[PDB]
């Protein structure tokens, strides 16, 4: 019911559109569509991820953290905002208040926008200036051409939060340790770790960086002959360890937005053998890129094959560059 | 001789390379074994390249050029 | 090679080493998704 | 036209369309591996990007390789690039030293097949040309000879 | 029997092959793939596989 | 014969080669430090990477593999972004639509594997369907449209040839196709208008060649008067030099007949360059064809 | 046939002007206006914010007490800053606001040589509990440079890099009058329409584009 | 404002009148900045001389066939448009072509007045049969680009399409080139074919001077920092 001009689209393409709306990712800023069907508001409200006022009243205080509304009864109700929360699929659930201090609100009114909401309506995308035409083979075969403005002004940008988890447990050779002291590792690459060996809130982590330092007991038969030569020459420590530290996977970048740590030394319930459990949350700002998949509500979809400089785009007589170029050949045969 | 100056992997025309050899597979084995010889020549310094090599040129390209120039005899 | 005749890809007479049974199976099965 | 500057000769449909960013994103899809972890069971590369895994070369891709008649590509993919345990390390040595890629060995998958057949009470022997049964193992002294000669 | 076992009815093929004490000649491109041997087709046949390649005297002179 | 390879992808795929060539030069002290530099993406690796990439083919595959053309060999070139760039002419072979389709890359290592990639599996070495023999790497979609727009004849179009009735001679004649291009730069001549051009560098059709040049075949430099549109001249210039002039509106069937004929009578490399020329022209003129909804 | 092109400016607003080059070869107006447009969009130098520091926040995804907008929305609001700098070196601006009120761009105190051209531009809203203290590093450059990571610099964790858009130009277009007469003399009049962000005048932007294009077209000689 | 790595201009000579120039590396997008303006400048901005009109003796009202010559009227117009000529002062300058004896006529048989030059004297014009007489007047002026035929007035004089430009054909392409981790840099390729009047080199140089003068008009509005590539 959210597909405009649904009656003008064939059933297969409309099926694809309905399915892809459920695949839209929340953008850092939501923008309601100029052309809706009217289902957007009740969809967002009943979905629940928007914050709704349960009772009428006046906003007593408003912050990014919470809204509190003073009811006519003299009673108070305060709504706490979910801020940069990681969803099951890694998209960013971020609520923001749409009300101001002196505002009067009613029961049922939307106090705060959630993910993919603009002033209470489901907003799954952006209104883009489109031009239907072939352009230099770059939109060939469902490929889509975008203006670099969409990258520079962050209109298709989204936040994706990844949960990295590592634990220290008992092994054959004894307990693992989460520590800042990692053999054969420079002080330069340990800089962003705290005294426990855990990365620090706000650190920028890249491919291969250390998140949580960890060492695992090693056997003396696993030393290289040279390592055993050093150990026997200098009479080194009897404890031999391997570097099992949690590292950022390949192709991942971001900032650390959160750290949660659980230990046996406290009352924290942990599975048998597991001494310490630490979780690191990394948030990535993803600008639209070649290879990302875009779609309209009618089942028309493709990957970005080229992102052109703003000056390369076709522009209207007044100098306005188009945002997106969709290939003409795609439209008529899909029957949308 | 009706083609523009070739680019990259097409440097010897595939048709002209197919004149020196009966089939594509035999050309594959010729170029492969000759390439192995050329790479063995550079490890000890064996037969050196019979064509002036490019700055950095893969021994398989040198081998294909040598086959193009009829500088190698091949026995099936 | 002479009974099989021309290789469709090369346009020349089929080479000796060519495995024409797999080319035949793929040639018959590739369009098979169009059969109703 | 923003490039030449000429006007496009015919009026083009323009307007505003609502476009969504789908959750298929190239940042998640791009993956590449030269060499990485292998399974302790099948001794093939692990699968999946999170595991830094290798690509699946399947039955139909082997059909494609055979229809091309490429024997060494097919053998290389299924031996020194997958479950050949000595062939893979020796291949990395050969590339790093700028030498020729060595001759492939025996896939671990065939040994596993034989072990499973034996576990089914099937007596499966690999016969040579003379009729005797070959025994499949690996010499332990080679790694010890090289490792010992390493120091001097 | 190795090729027939990898196609369909593996259990039956292996039972019959076991009772009949069959010996697979190991010549075919499915069997050679399994054991890691060059397939007997394309570049793998003996004509193309084993070949002598040496430069001519005229080319070695120049 | 080429494919775009994302830089990081190529750096990982070719990593040992980049390390070896990195130790050959003095960028890396030894091979272990070379590994440390490639893993850290130190700026020294991009020149060396571009070097080792050169003329080293890679295999591209799109599942499902229905026929052997489902795997093809290309020369990789370092490209911006994380996406693999695929040539528009091989899509038909891979059944590749860009809706989010993905493809796999494989790096041949041994000299035999590389030789098989360059020779057996190379993209430009397989133009034709292994089943029907018809051309696959043939133009389609926008390309067709562009060429179809280019070779169409529009009666009454700007600069159309005139009978020269009255007090003036023929106004639709041009000494060379270059002069016609000059006229089209101004508003005087439409690319699709019927005109008369003197052509030195293009071979006439069978009837006109036998009539005008008799027994002696046509030679480059010999001028002849052609009645066509400038667009059809620009199209025929994409065909191989010495190909008989085709004065026709180019449908898909006509392009398939021309490329079928080139496959039979011409070398494979000639066809491979011809379809690329037809590609550039077909796209360029596709954007200017005015097709819209 | 001999006459030379003349550039005459006609002002419309403070930040918008038109530029007429009357005599031109026929068909030569579009491509000239487009080279000017392209150079004006890509290459014009300007000033923009590089990074910011906010007291009490170590990264962008988080809130400040008493502030309605989170740090992501605050940075997005700072994207609307139009700023000019003569220093050609990184220079720091400061912002401090307490109590209830609206923090705007006018509340920023720039150092000498740096001007904020839209003081009314909204930044944040603060209630009785809100306090906002921000450092903003301004640099000089051209084009669009994405946020410079702390790995590529010696920046510490508290420093939040920001995407920098240096282009002072806003919307550039052109129109040509193609004069074609039955008489042999034909010419194209070029009208180049230039608008700017209030950071510089259209005249100066077209001058910069002119020097860039002269420098680059001198390569053929 | 910042400095750019200096692009270079290279020349690959194909024929004496035909050359390809390569300007690389260019910052991303600038190949299309320079490309169409350099092409249109090369074509339309270089002054040259050509035939404005001709008058053929024996035919005025007809214009179909010329008696005594194998070629028709328009076929004479075609290869007369191919005439490569240069003049000094700019005024219409009349020339005369006359031949009697059977044979073939060339551009050398035209009598140049003082101050004009025929650069292709070997160019075929017409074939004179037995007793055939050829008399034609060729007006030559200096101009730019390609001006279509401009007539009434006195009969026998036909205006013709005047190719003033010394350059015959120009086409450009922008290819990817890599500068230090960026593979998207622009590489400009110009393919230019000219009359023997001037070389493609001097044509590209004249186009450079013209465009430097043109953008100098914007350069003159102020003096402010811009991209500076020299050195």
């Amino acid at each position: 019911a959210m597909i405009p001009f649904l009656e003008h689209d064939d059933a297969n393409r409309a099926l694809m559109g309905a399915n892809m709306q459920r695949q839209a990712v929340p953008l850092v800023r939501s923008e309601a569509p100029l052309v809706g069907t009217g289902m957007e508001l009740r969809a967002a409200i009943d979905a629940g991820d928007v914050v709704v006022a349960e009772e009428s009243g006046v906003i007593e205080e408003v912050s990014a953290d919470y809204i509190t509304v003073m009811h006519d009864n003299g009673t108070r109700r305060t709504y706490r905002m979910r801020k940069f929360a990681r969803s099951n699929h890694g998209t960013c659930a971020n609520q923001c208040p749409i009300v101001d201090a002196g505002d009067r609100v009613e029961a049922g009114q939307v106090i705060a926008d959630g993910p993919c909401t603009d002033d209470g309506e489901m907003a799954l995308g952006k209104n883009l200036l489109v031009a239907i035409m072939p352009w230099e083979g770059h939109n060939y075969e469902d490929a889509i051409i975008l203006s670099n403005r969409l990258v520079e002004e962050d209109v298709l940008t989204s936040i994706h939060i990844e949960e990295h988890e590592i634990d220290a447990r008992d092994t054959k050779l004894g307990a693992e340790e989460i520590t800042r002291d990692i053999p054969n590792i420079s002080d330069e690459v340990l800089a962003d770790l705290d005294e426990r060996g855990i990365v620090r809130i706000g650190a920028e982590v890249r491919d291969g960086d250390i998140l949580v330092g960890k060492v695992t007991p090693k056997g003396e038969t696993e030393l290289t002959p040279e390592e055993r030569l050093l150990r026997a020459i200098f009479g080194e420590k009897a404890r031999e360890v391997r570097d099992t530290s949690l590292k950022v996977p390949h192709g991942e970048s971001g900032k650390v937005i959160g750290i949660r740590v659980f230990s046996r030394e406290d009352e924290d319930e942990l599975p048998a053998g597991v001494n310490e459990l630490v979780r690191v949350y990394v948030a990535q700002k993803r600008k639209i890129s070649d290879g990302d998949k875009l779609a309209g509500r009618h089942g028309n979809k493709g990957v970005i094959g080229k992102i052109l400089p703003v000056e390369d785009m076709p522009f209207l007589a007044d100098g306005t560059p188009v945002d997106i170029i969709l290939n003409t050949h795609g439209v008529p045969r899909r029957m949308n | 001789g009706g083609y523009d100056t070739p680019l990259g992997i097409t440097n010897p025309p595939i048709d002209e390379l197919l004149d020196r050899v009966s089939s594509k597979y035999a050309l594959v084995i010729y170029a492969a074994k000759r390439a192995r010889q050329i790479n063995d020549y550079y490890n000890q310094l064996y037969v050196g390249p019979l064509v002036e090599p490019g700055l950095q040129e893969k021994p398989l390209s040198i081998a294909l050029r040598e086959i193009h120039a009829d500088l190698l005899e091949h026995t099936e | 090679a002479t009974c099989y005749g021309r290789s469709m890809a090369t346009g020349k007479l089929v080479d000796i080493g060519e495995a024409v049974g797999i080319v035949a199976a793929q040639s018959i099965g590739e369009p098979g998704t169009q059969l109703t | 036209d923003g490039r030449s500057g000429e006007p496009f000769p015919y009026p083009v449909t323009v307007g505003y369309m609502y476009i969504m960013k789908l959750h298929h994103l190239v940042d998640d899809k791009i993956h590449a591996r030269s060499t990485g972890p292998y399974s302790m069971i099948t001794q093939q590369p692990l699968g999946g990007k999170a595991q830094f895994g290798g690509q699946r070369f399947g039955e139909m891709e082997c059909w494609a390789m055979q229809a091309y008649g490429a024997a060494y590509t097919l053998q290389e993919l299924l031996t020194i690039k997958s479950d050949d345990t000595v062939g893979r390390v020796k291949v990395y040595e050969a590339i790093v030293k700028g030498e020729n890629i060595p001759e492939p060995g025996i896939p671990e998958s065939f040994k596993v097949l034989l072990k499973e057949l034996q576990s089914l009470c099937l007596n499966v022997e690999v016969l040579s040309s003379d009729g005797a049964a070959i025994e499949l193992r690996e010499g332990e002294d080679e790694d010890l000879e090289r490792a010992a000669a390493n120091l001097g | 029997w190795l090729s027939a076992a990898s196609f369909q009815e593996t259990t039956r093929v292996l039972t019959d092959a076991a009772i009949n004490c069959r010996s697979d000649k190991l010549n075919g491109l499915k069997e050679n793939v399994i054991i890691g041997k060059l397939i007997p087709a394309g570049t793998g046949i003996n004509r193309y596989r084993n070949i002598a390649v040496q430069p001519t005297e005229e080319a070695r002179a120049a | 014969h080429q494919c775009g390879l994302p830089k990081l992808m190529a750096l990982e795929l070719f990593k040992p080669f980049v390390m070896k060539r990195l130790v050959d030069l003095n960028h890396a002290q030894n091979i272990k430090s070379a590994k440390r530099m490639v893993e850290r993406q130190r700026p020294q690796v991009w020149d060396v990477l571009e070097e080792v990439i050169a003329e080293h083919p890679v295999l591209l595959n799109r599942a499902p593999t229905l026929h052997r053309l489902g795997i093809q060999a290309f020369e990789p070139m370092l490209v911006e972004g994380k996406a693999i760039q695929l040539h528009p002419l091989v899509c038909e072979a891979f059944n590749a639509d860009f809706d989010g389709d993905q493809m796999a890359v494989h790096l041949p290592l041994s000299a035999e594997a590389q030789a098989e990639a360059r020779i057996l599996m190379l993209s430009s070495n397989n133009i034709l369907s292994p089943a029907s023999g018809r051309p696959l790497a043939m133009p389609r979609l926008d390309m067709v449209t562009g060429l179809y727009y280019l070779t169409t004849e529009v009666p009454g179009d700007t600069g159309e040839y005139q009978p020269a009735s009255g007090d003036h001679p023929e106004t639709g004649v041009y000494s060379s196709p270059a002069e016609a291009i000059m006229a089209a730069d101004r508003g005087v001549l439409s690319v699709r208008a019927k005109i008369k051009v003197r052509l030195t560098q293009l071979r006439p059709p069978v009837e006109i060649e036998a009539e005008l040049f008799g027994h002696s075949g046509w030679q480059p430099g010999d001028a002849w008067m052609a009645e066509t549109t400038l667009g059809r001249v620009m199209f025929n210039e994409l065909l191989p030099l010495g190909y008989p002039f085709v004065n026709k509106q180019m449908h898909k069937k006509v392009q398939a007949a021309i490329i079928n004929d080139l496959a039979e009578r011409y070398p494979m490399i000639v066809v491979a360059q011809t379809v690329d020329k037809l590609k550039d022209a077909g796209f360029y003129w596709a954007t200017r064809s005015g097709v819209t909804v | 046939i001999s006459q030379r092109p003349t550039l005459s400016e006609d002002v419309l607003t403070d930040n918008r002007s038109q530029f007429v080059i009357e005599p031109l070869e026929p068909g030569f107006g579009y491509t000239l206006g487009n080279s000017l447009r392209r150079t004006l969009l890509s290459s014009i130098p300007g000033a923009a914010v590089t990074s910011i520091r906010i007291d009490g926040v170590l990264h962008e995804f988080t809130t400040v007490p008493g502030v309605k907008e989170d740090v992501t929305e605050i940075i997005l609001n700072l994207k609307s800053l139009v700023v000019s700098s003569e220093e050609d070196e990184p220079v720091t601006m400061y912002l401090r606001k307490q109590g209830p009120g609206e923090v705007t761009a006018g509340d920023i105190v720039p150092p000498a040589g740096v001007t904020v051209h839209n003081p009314g531009m909204h930044i944040a809203t603060l209630n009785d509990k809100g306090k906002l203290e921000v450092e903003l590093v301004v640099e000089r450059g051209r084009g669009y440079v994405p946020a410079v990571q702390n790995r590529a610099s010696g920046a510490e964790i508290g420093r939040i890099p920001v995407d920098s858009i240096y282009s002072p130009v806003l919307k550039v277009t052109y129109k040509v009058d193609a004069t074609r007469v039955e008489q042999r003399t034909d010419f194209d009049k070029l009208i180049l329409d230039v608008e700017t962000k209030n950071s510089i005048s259209p005249r100066d932007a077209l001058a910069s584009a002119g020097k860039t294009l002269v420098e680059l077209f001198g390569l053929a000689r």
